[PDB]
Parts: C-alpha cells; structure tokens; sequence
C-alpha cells in the first residue's frame, strides 16, 4: 500500500437534464434556460414620453372625435392604442383606414394647422348632431366643418377652397362626405340639385357623389360621413370645389418625427423599464428566446416553438 | 467523453467537494484530506461565463406592427406575412435548439478537457515517482507527507528530490 | 546536463484579436475579416451590355416621354434608372407605377409594334401640348395619340379600334386617360355628351370616366393624362371603346429577355466587373458579409449589423 | 486549451520560428540549432485552407429591387419589406457571429491538436531512451548528436540502437 | 484528426473487423486472434443514432400557399414573395451546409476520439508490463496466452501478477 | 521476442465522400442523404376527406357551372384544383376574381343557404341559353337564376328582392351584370329604359351600369361581383331589370390545404407535403424538389446532394 494522490471533480445529487448533439438526455451539474415563459401584464414606460389614447382611436385624433380632445396635438416617442377605441362618434368608415392608423402609430407627435378656409353667408359652418357629443350637448368633429346651407331648403352654392402647405414638410389633410340616406334629409340641407364634391392636389386627384339610401341605425344616426384623405407636399396646394355635401378641414395635421405603435389592453406603469412590447403587455428579459406571442414590438427576443432550452453552466453529472 | 476522464477513466465526482470543480484526495501515513484546484476550477468557469455572454443577448433591431391585434387586415397580404413570421419562427427555432445543442456539446467536452489537462500536468511533475492506476489516481512510490502533497497540488513538487528513492522501491 | 529536444511552436510579436465561444479577447497569430466595409462609389459595368437611361423614368421608354427618344427601343442586360428621372411631361401618373417599373427594370430590352389605329374626319388626333417639347416645338407622348373633336364643341363620336398581337409573346399595351379641369374644357374637347371609356380583351375588363375638376399647375397645367397598362397575349385581340377622353395608344410595347434594374446616383465605370450594386455603387468583395446597405441588387454578400468580424487563420499568440 | 500544449504545457511560442508553425529546438555537446515540422505545419494550414475556401464565399443568387430608391413605395407592403428585410439581417448578423466564433474556437483547437500529436509522435518514438522534461521537452538519456537529432525529426529514430545505455543512465 | 489515432498514429483501418468499429488484433507463442469492443463500438453508434434523431426531422408547421400556379400574381407582391422565398432558401441552404459540415467534422473526432480512449484504457491497464510500440500496439514483456490477452480486452487484467517477470524482461 | 497486442478500427473497401468545415473530399465508411431529389408524382390523399374538383374552378363552385355540378357542396380537409379549370360557361370575369380563388383554397368545405327568392307574375326568372349547356339542352348557371321578361318586347318591373343572414356565420353572396355589345339587344331584352342595378347591406353598398373579342360563341358577357355578408345583417338588391340574382348563397366551413396540382391521385400512400409535380414523403430536413410547398414539409436548399457522416473516417489497407 504506497501512498497515494487521486484526482476528481465534483457532482451534485439535483442534476439538471440538458440536449447535446449526440444525447437527448444528458445529465449536467447546472444548467440555465434561454426561451422566456414568464411575462409581466402591464405596460413598462420608464424613460419614455408616451400616449395612452386610452377611449380614443389614432384616426381619431386627426378629424378631432370627442373621445380625443386631450390628443389632438403633442408630441412621443411611444403611443399607445386600446381595444374597441371610438374612431367615428357619428358613423361612417374612412378609405384606406389601415394605412392611416399605420402612420399615425409610426409617428412621435402632431401638429395642427389652420386650412383658413372661410365660407359665404349663405353657408352654415357650424352644423352640429347628436351623436358626437361634446360637453353634454350637441357638436361636430372638431378640426372639421360641416358645410349646410344657412335658409332651409334653399340650393348650396358653388364654393371652393384650397390650403397651401407653407411648410417645408409634408402635411396629412382629411375630409368627410355627407351621405344624407333620405331625399328629404338631402334637399332641405344641401339643395334639390345633383350634388358634386371635387378635389384635387398635384398629386392626388378624386370625384365624390353622394349617395343616398336608407343604411340601419347606428348611434341613433341611419346617415354616413365617409372619410378620405391624402398628403399634401411642401409649396402644394389643394382645391375644393364642392355644390354642397362636404364636410371640409379646418385644421390640417402634420405628423412629426418617429415613435412606437403599440396595442395592447394591459395598464401603463411608470416605474418599470423595457423595450419589448405585445398585446398581453411587457417582455422585459436577459434572455435570447420567448415562446410568448409572435407578434411583438420594439427591442425583442425571438420568438421560438419551444417551451423550454436548457443551456448547461457545468460539467457532466456523475454520482456514486 | 472525447477527453475520456469525466465519466470515463474518472469513475464518478466527489459531492462532498463544494469548493472547487476539479481537485485532489490523497492517502498518505498522516491520513486522508482533499483540496480543490483553484486554477483549473477557474479555467471552466471562466470558458462558460464567455458562453453566457455571448449567448445571454437580444438584438437592437427595433421592429415595429406588421399585423393589427384589434382589426381585421388584407387578405392576401396577411398571407405572405403569416408564411413569413411562421419562415422566420422555424428559423430561429433551428438556430435555438442548434446553438443550444453546439454549446451544451462542448461546455461537457471542455470541462472534460480541463480534468485531463490537470492529470496530465501531475503525471509530469510525480515523472518516474509514480505510477498511473487507471482510476485517475497516482501510486506514489516514497513517503510522501502532507508537504510534499501540497508541493504536488502547488505545482512545486521536485521529481529529482526522491527519484533514487523511489526508481527503487518500483523495481524491487 | 542530458541532451534535450524540446517541442514548440511559433509566435509574432503583434498579434490580432479575435473573439471565440468563450473569449471576446483572444490574441492568435493572424486573422482575416469577413464584412465588406469599403465600396466603390461607381457602377462596375465591364462585360454588360448596358443602358443609362440618365434623365429618361424607364416608363416613359413605353409611353415615349421627349426625354426617352434615344430609349424607345433597345436591348440590354442591364439597366440604370436614376434620380427625377422624367416618365411625365403633361402631369399625371400610371395606375400600378411601380409594378411597371418593375416590370421594365426586369426586363432585357423594348421592341416597338405599331398599333395601326386609325379615325375618323371629326377625330384630331395629333394634339400637341406646350407641357411636352420636342425639337423647340409643342408635342405629345411619341408612343400615343391625344384623341379630340376637330369641331371645338361637338361630341366626339363612339370610336371603336382593335390591336390583335400577331407576335408570338405577350405585348405590353398601354394607353392615357385624359382628365379636364374644367366643364367648359371637357365640353370644348370631348363635347357635351356622358364619357365612358372600355377596355376589352380575353384576359382584361375594365371601364373608365375622366373625372373633372378644379386642381393646381403642374408643368403650367391643370387638366392630368393618367395611364394604364396591361398584357395582351399572343392571338389575343384588346379592344378600346371610346367617346372621348382616351389617349390612345400608336405603338405597343414588347419586353424581351432579361436584365438587372439598378437604382443609382454613381457613374459608370467600364473597367471593372461586379455582379453586386446598391444606391451608392459597386461591391466588388468576395467577403461573405456586408454592412454598407441591406438595399442591394444582384449576386450580394449578405448585409449584416457589424463593423467587423475577423476570422482567426492561426494558432493562439503567446509570445516570449 | 482543450489540447493543453499550446498555453498549456508549452510555456510559451518561439518568436525566432520563422519557416513554419511547428518545430524542434534541442541542445548537445555540438551546440544549439533549430528546425521546424513540415508535415504537421502544413497539416494546420491546410485545415485553415480549407475553412476560407468554405467560408470566403456569396450565394450565387440574383436578387432583384423590391424597395424603390427614388419613390414612394406603398405604406402597408414597404413596412412588411421593412419587416422583413431586418429579420433576414438579424438572422445574417447572428449566423456570421456564430460561424466565426466557432471556427475561431475550432481553429485555435486545432492547432493545439496538432502540436499534441506532434509532441506525442515523438514520446512515442524516444520510447524509454527519454522522459518528459514537463515543459514540452524530452530530456534523452544517452549521446545525441546532430544526425541523432535530425532521426527524432525525420522519424527514423531507432529506440533499440540507445537503448542499453539509455536504461543504465535512466537507472543511474 | 484531433485526437491522432485514427488516420494518425494508427497506419490504417480492418476491412477484416466486421463485427465491431474498434478492437483488439494479438500475437502469443500460441497464435493469433482478432475481437471487436463492444463498449467503444456501441459509444460510437449510439452518439450518431442521436445526430441522426436530431438531424433527420422537419418542422410541424403548417404552410398554405401564397404563389398561385396556375393564375397571376399583382408584380409587385410577387417580387415581394420572390426575393423572400429566395432570402429564406439561402439561409436554410447555408444553415444545412454549416450543419452538416460540423457535424461531419463532429463526427470524424468523436470516431477518433473513442479509438484514443480505448487506447488510453489498455495503456493503463498493462502498466508496466508493456510498451508503446507507437503504431497503436503494445509490446508486452511476459508470456501472455489467451486467457491473458481475453483478460486485458475485458479489463480484468491485474499488473502485479506478471510485474516482477514483465520488469526484467524490459531491462535485459 | 516479446508477445503483442494491437489496438484498431473497422475499414471498408468502398468508402463514401463527405464534406468538412475543413476538408471538401473527405472520405468516411458510411454516410446517409439529407437533402431529398426524388419526387412521386402522385397527390397522396390517404387518411384525407378531399375534393379533386378536376375540371371544376373554386369560383364556380360559388355560382355553379356546368362542369362544377358535383361539387357544388361538401366537406373536405383538402381541395385540390387543376390546370385550364372552367369558371364561367358564359363569358366574364369576377369582380375580385384571385382573392375569392385563395379564400375557398383556405375553407374546408361549402354549404349552400337558399336565399327564398320569388320573382312576379310579368318577369320569367328562367333565362336558359344555348352557352351553359347541362343535361344535353339549354340550360344556366345553377346558384344564379337569368331575370329576363316574359313578354318578348315589353319593360321590365323595377324589382326589389332581399335577404337577411339568418345563421351566425358570415355568408357569401354573388350576383352580377349581363351586357350585350349593342343597344338594339339590351332594349329587347329588358325594355328601352335604361335601368340599373344597385346591392345595399350594413358595410357593401355599390351601383353598376351595364356598359370586345368573343368567347363561345356568345355576344354578350356576364360580370360577377361578390361580397361577405355579415351575420344578422340584411342585402337587398334593387335593380331595374337586366341583372342576373342569386339564388343560393355559400358558406365556408372552417379551414382545409389548397393544393394546386397536374399531378394524378392515390389513395394508397400518405403525405403531409405537396407541390405542382406531386408528392414529397420523405423522412428527410431538407428538399431540393421545389420552392413551391404547401403543409408541413422539407425545406428547399440550392443543393444536389449533402452527406451526412454515420461513421468514421475511412483508412484503407
Ligand atoms: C417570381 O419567380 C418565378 C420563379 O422564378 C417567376 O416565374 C417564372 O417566369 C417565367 C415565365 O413568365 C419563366 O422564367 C418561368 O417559366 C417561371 N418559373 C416558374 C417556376 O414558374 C416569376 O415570373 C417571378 N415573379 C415576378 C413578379 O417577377
Ligand atoms: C394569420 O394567422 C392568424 C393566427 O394564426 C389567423 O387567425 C389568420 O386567419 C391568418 N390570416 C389570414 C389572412 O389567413
Ligand atoms: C422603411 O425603412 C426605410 C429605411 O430604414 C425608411 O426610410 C422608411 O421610412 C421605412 N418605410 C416605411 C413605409 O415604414
Ligand atoms: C530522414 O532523416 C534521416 C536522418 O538524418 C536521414 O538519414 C534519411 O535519409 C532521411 N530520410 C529520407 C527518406 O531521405
Ligand atoms: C449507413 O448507415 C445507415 C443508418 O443511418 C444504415 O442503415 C446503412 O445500412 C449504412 N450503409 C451501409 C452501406 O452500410
Ligand atoms: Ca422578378
């Protein structure tokens, strides 16, 4: 029996199962996971001058709908957009609807400017309804104007305005089409004549004749104010000319700079940081993997079909 | 393993030792003791904390909405962007479970690594003093007394100091 | 002392830093990068048959546009658009722009086939216009006829013509749709009457009105020519029915072959060969990677987000 | 490393080494001198020859404009190309990050490898007429002179030849 | 190869071994006999039944069309779809060429590696009664009958029964 | 002198060639394909409910054509349409033709809902013509019915048929316009008034005029427009002669894979990946076939061939 030196290394009894190349039941010392399962239920924003829209809608903010009094102008970096939000307080639907929520979401603020469009005394400009209510009584969209004529009954007459962008940016300018669903309705505001709704830019160009027919009751209104809506480049103008039906801007909006478009139902908390974004709320993780949802936004880890990936931190498990 | 000591010629790990990875137990006439190998120990760590780096990390690319969670989008293009984000999910799902399976691979080849460097390291120094038993230990062929086991877990053991003596009691 | 081999290798006394699975750090004897960071600020055209179409938008190749005379046919395996290059000289724009332009960008060269069409006494079919100069004199479109009453006021007559491709591959068909600035303009060219205009194949439907209307001057002219275009297969026969309001077309186009589109501001160079190309010019690299732009043409390296990796082609440097 | 010679047992690399990657220095009555290993140099730089003619390379796929350069694409479908253009990038940028921290991780593993089994050709070879010096070297136990050197390189080194007077002095 | 047994130190493979990837070939004053291990040979297989376990798999994720065969596409979201599918197919066509490339290379030094080990295991086993011939073979210095040879294959072979004749064979 | 024993591994005569991340001609003594270049050309269709609708169009399922006649209902968790398949049997088009084709490829089945139109005493609401020819005599597009007037010269009523959604599914409905080339034929047909047609429900709302080469020997066309109607939602159609009426209207149920093939079927073998050439079964990752897949299937690569190693390297004797 002469002396002896061993050389060993150490194990653990609560060794971790990991997959190799060559084994799918490997047994390690450590090991640690890389696709994140766990995720917070409420909206990270520290360091971050964002927007809860909360009741209002991104297009919304645009036409000025009662919902959004507080967002018709300011400036982000983030801008948060809820389920069911209130778009149209009086119905109707606008053309190219996604496009339009797209860049309202993609943009970092708005800024209003005045269209200077005045109207002739037999025009009444400030036409109100009872659907968009506003300080508990009846009114209109705020940065539009509903154009009827003054006498009851009477013709609409052929006006035309134009906006010039003075701006050395782009500005985005919106417009409604009165769509009456009554020949009584249609000829005792706008006129018996065959109404027609030009406009017309250096780059866009389009007609609009109302029509007429009896569409079910929504917001106890049968009517619809179509909207549609286009950009008007630096040192262009725009025309109007119309024979009554129009609903014309009084403010034109200019989206400014870039910024996160969210949507999700979960709550804001303004202690909490993060970068990663989805519907069910934050994803704020070391790790390289999540197996939460594949639609996020921001700074995010990818989205992998795994529940778990262990990566060993250690050397094979063997015990005695 | 591809190095052949743990889980090879290393029949198994020592759970008692918690102060190191790799290490020494000896049995000389003053009695069993055991020590953990600082650098060595080290070495894997260090290797693995390189590893998390690299691997504990996300992109900085900032992605934005391609698909609205509350409204219905085109259906043709909802089509290419499905067959694209499920393209770019089995992608990633592959590079996941690669990388995972790649490193999980090596981190257990160059721990193994470092307990065979370490034998091979005493095996040198003991020289014609000792002989290998097969199980990952050295027959050490004089008295060797708990300085003289220090001296080979320091890395200060002096072959030529019981080489006469030793070369002796092998040949017998 | 016993004789001695000793065993060894080399080492340098400035090594290079690499980065491992485990190391960020790790000095080794000599390395090589792999991402491309350096380009060259011109197009690489050696060994192509090339066409710079300089001022001419390659629609305006098919519609011939006075700034595409030189480019109304051609062949080429290569073709270089460039920027305010001009499809348009009388205002307006074609419906599905930039899938044409695609298309012609594609493309390996433009035959021309005559349409044939011929008119009646009361049609005036060469109309020129202040908008398109041609040899310091009013013009039109080379490839089109603007189609008007010769009796200023009088309705233009329901025309009928026929183009059969007799060619054995698809033919590349477009036509203008003139839209009036005002009624009393519609009334002085087209005259008094409800405009339709009806395109007709065995592949393609459609009906078109010139809408009217007050809108800026582009060019010093309010009235717009929007185009439109489609394939007529061979055998197939496409037919126009028209009462005013088409510009028609004199010549079809057939697209022949295929080419490489590249958008560039940089000049040509004949000297060198490249088969990569982006914006700003040539990547002549055989690295694998990339980091000047992710908008690249042809047979690219692959754009990533690094300045550099460098790619160890030795051993561990440790020096004496 | 994973091999243990090269920043291992091997102290260090010879600077003076100049026509080749690996090699021989040794000491006797005649003096110094020094060569290098042509087979397992080249053995090296083959393996790394062989990974750039694999990796200094492009896919010979023609790609076409999908983003026009001097207008406005379409809103809906140029944020799905925008999309989908910075998935592809991430997926390039993490693929070549992972293949050269791999191969570099190989390479350096490698040519440890081949100063191992290089080291280990010639243990081998010496048989009993040597022992591990511990830092590289082969401490040789009998007269070696310049053509006895030169058959430890060329590998025609006869251990039956030195072996009688190599045991004795081993022995001593 | 990494490990320097297979095409390394050992010349060549069997075309005679059948029944086994590693094994033992012997010569005695009695004869000669050939046996596969059974444990290397099983460590080898059963490493590469995972690969292929891994490997020889597809993805569970269902992919409808967005490329009609038989009617056209709008041009523009046509190329949208071209220059994806073709983005995508140049990743998948790297990914399977660096796959299968190290695996391959994987596969190559685990071969090796598992040949070295069981090399590793027999040159311990035998001590001090045997030599490395440097061709992968060991020159035993005691009569070793089958018996013997049968227990050096199933590592019940214990040194000090054949030491004390094995030492004097080796030093005269 | 003294005995031996050697330590070796197996060999093989023929070995085969692999790549390395550092050796492109690297021989092993076995290896195993990964890439898949074999193709049956045959659509494998055990263990699925299909539909090979053969000569028949989805749309046409919707309107019901002549050579759609067996399909004009079902159940499947597979539709499988072909090459040159007939949609009209009277000359057109659909309004948005390539969106409705990749919707029915979508569902897995159609249930047709009767729509309950009645028509009064003046008009004749079965409009047969010598084009849809069915059971060897003149006959119509079987979910549309041809409203032409039943004396031969006199104007046609200014009628006004409707239908509310009744199920809490969406229902798709279809209808459109037919145009003879000439005046002196639309005046004939549903007087000289000139009449239009108008479709009125919750979200759709439009109005069309009845406004060329020839195709099967007809004059005039039939233009199909359709849209989704919502559940519990009413469209009402009103129209003043010359426009053709649904009616049944269709029902998609759930989700079935739309494969688009030339290639003929078998019941025998099984599959969970198709293209236009046939059937891909293979155990393999990856596919060289075409880049054209639908289900679950091998990637495409731009590769032949990629060995992968099942064994050492080869050293031969
Ligand atoms: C998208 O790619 C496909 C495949 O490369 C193109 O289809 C080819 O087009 C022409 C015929 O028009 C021929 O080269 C081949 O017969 C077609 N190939 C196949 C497989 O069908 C297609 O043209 C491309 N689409 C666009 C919009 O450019
Ligand atoms: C895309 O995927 C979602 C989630 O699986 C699904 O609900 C939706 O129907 C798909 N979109 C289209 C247009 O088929
Ligand atoms: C897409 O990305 C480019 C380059 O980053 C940017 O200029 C452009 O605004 C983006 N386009 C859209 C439609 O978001
Ligand atoms: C290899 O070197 C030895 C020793 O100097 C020499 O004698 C021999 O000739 C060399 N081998 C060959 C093949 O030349
Ligand atoms: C190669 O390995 C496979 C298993 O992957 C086996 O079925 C096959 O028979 C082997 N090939 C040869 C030629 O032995
Ligand atoms: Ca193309």
């Amino acid at each position: 029996d002469p002396d002896k030196i061993c050389l060993g290394h150490h194990a653990v009894a609560n060794g971790t199962i990991v997959k190799t190349l060559t084994n799918e039941q490997e047994e390690v010392t450590n090991a640690t996971e890389t696709v994140e399962s766990t995720s917070l239920n409420r909206l990270c924003m520290k360091g971050r001058n964002h927007k809860d829209l909360g009741n209002c809608h991104p297009i919304g903010m645009l036409i000025g709908t009662p919902a959004c009094d507080l967002h018709l102008t300011g400036t982000w970096d983030t801008l948060i957009e809820r389920k069911n939000a209130i778009a149209y307080c009086y119905p109707g639907a606008t053309v190219n609807e996604e496009a339009l929520r797209q860049k309202i979401m993609e943009s970092g603020g708005i800024s209003k400017i005045n269209t200077g469009f005045t109207y002739g005394s037999s025009i009444n400009s400030a036409g109100t309804t009872k659907a968009c209510m506003r300080n508990g009584g009846n009114s209109f969209y705020a940065e539009l104007k509903w154009l009827v004529s003054k006498n009851k009954g009477q013709n609409f007459p052929q006006t035309t305005n134009t906006y010039r962008n003075a701006d050395t940016a782009e500005h985005l300018i919106m417009w409604g089409i009165h769509h009456p669903s009554s020949t009584q309705e249609k000829n005792d505001l706008y006129g018996t004549q065959s109404l027609s709704i030009s406009v017309g830019s250096s780059t866009y160009k389009n007609n609009f004749v109302p029509v007429v027919g009896a569409r079910p009751q929504v917001n106890g209104q049968s009517g619809r104010i179509d909207f549609h809506w286009t950009l008007v480049q630096p040192g262009d103008k725009i025309t109007f000319s119309h024979n009554g039906g129009l609903i014309a801007p009084s403010r034109v909006s200019k989206l400014i700079g870039r910024g996160l478009g969210i949507q999700s139902e979960a709550p804001i908390d303004n202690s909490c940081e993060s970068k990663c974004f989805w519907r069910g709320g934050s994803i704020n993780t070391r790790l390289p993997f999540q197996n939460l949802s594949p639609r996020t936004v921001g700074q995010c880890p990818k989205y992998v079909n795994k529940k778990s990936l262990m990566l060993a931190t250690g050397m094979r498990n063997v015990p005695e | 393993g591809l190095f052949g000591a743990i889980a090879g010629f290393i029949e198994n790990g020592w759970e008692g030792m918690v102060d190191g990875w790799y290490g020494f137990r000896h049995q000389n006439a003053q009695g069993t003791g055991q020590a953990a190998d600082y650098k060595s120990t080290q070495a894997a760590i260090d290797q693995i904390t390189g590893k998390l780096n690299r691997i504990i990390k996300k992109t900085n690319t900032e992605f934005e909405s391609i698909e609205s969670e509350f409204s219905e989008i085109d259906h043709q293009i909802g089509n290419v962007i499905n067959w694209t984000k499920d393209s770019i999910t089995d992608i990633w799902t592959y590079q996941a479970e690669l990388l995972v399976a790649m490193e999980n691979q090596h981190t257990i080849d160059m721990a193994d690594s470092e307990m065979l460097n370490l034998y091979e390291r005493v095996r040198k120094q003991l020289r014609q003093n000792a002989e290998e038993d097969g199980k990952g230990c050295f027959e050490i062929y004089h008295a060797c007394d708990d300085s003289c086991m220090e001296s080979i877990r320091n890395n200060t053991y002096d072959h030529s100091q019981y080489r006469e003596e030793a070369l002796l009691n092998r040949l017998n």
